[PDB]
């Protein structure tokens, strides 16, 4: 009656869809995630869809030496 | 059980159908399972009852029908 997967995988996948849909389609939906992770990113960058830059979550401290600024000194206060 | 004499013609049931003999499409069978289809029909049938006149009468201002033969107090 019920097929065995390792004997006939396709006849099993048909039986699993018709007779045990909630369990079988859980595996499809769940497996669709790692398929999404492997195919969407390459094609997105293919079509120029560019991942955005990370938004600042801490003050961005500039690198390099200080710029030796002249202006806004104590005399300018008055 | 069955009548004596020749057994009823085709009284024996046909042999059982297997899972892969049911001639319903997977898209229909799975759709009906997940979409709760038959029970949406029942929900809809209640909706058209909702828009039908009620049967109710306002007793005692309205009375249900009784015949000349009706048997009440003596
Ligand atoms: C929005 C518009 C609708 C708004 C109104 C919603 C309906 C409100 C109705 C009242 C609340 C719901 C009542 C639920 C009644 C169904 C139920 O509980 O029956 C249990 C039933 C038993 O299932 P079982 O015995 O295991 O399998 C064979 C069944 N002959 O189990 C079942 O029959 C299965 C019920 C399936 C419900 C799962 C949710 C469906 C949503 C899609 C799931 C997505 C994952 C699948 C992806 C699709 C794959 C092709």
């Amino acid at each position: 009656t019920t097929p065995r997967f390792w004997s006939t995988p396709l006849k099993y996948c048909r039986w699993a869809a018709r007779e045990r849909p909630a369990l079988f389609f859980s595996v499809v939906i769940g497996a669709l995630g790692p398929v999404t992770l492997a195919t969407v990113p390459p094609l997105r960058r293919l079509i120029g869809d560019v991942d955005a830059a990370p938004i600042p979550l801490t003050y961005p401290i500039p690198p390099g030496p200080r710029k030796q600024l002249k202006g806004y000194d104590d005399d300018t206060e008055d | 059980a069955t009548p004596a004499g020749p057994p009823p013609k085709n009284f024996r049931l046909p042999p059982p159908k297997n899972w892969d003999e049911e001639s319903e499409s997977t898209i229909d069978k799975v759709g009906k399972y997940f979409l709760m289809t038959e029970m949406l029909r029942g929900m809809y049938v209640l909706l058209e009852q909702f828009f039908r006149p009620p049967y109710t009468i306002y007793y005692p201002f309205e009375k249900g029908p009784i015949s000349p033969r009706f048997r009440g107090e003596h």
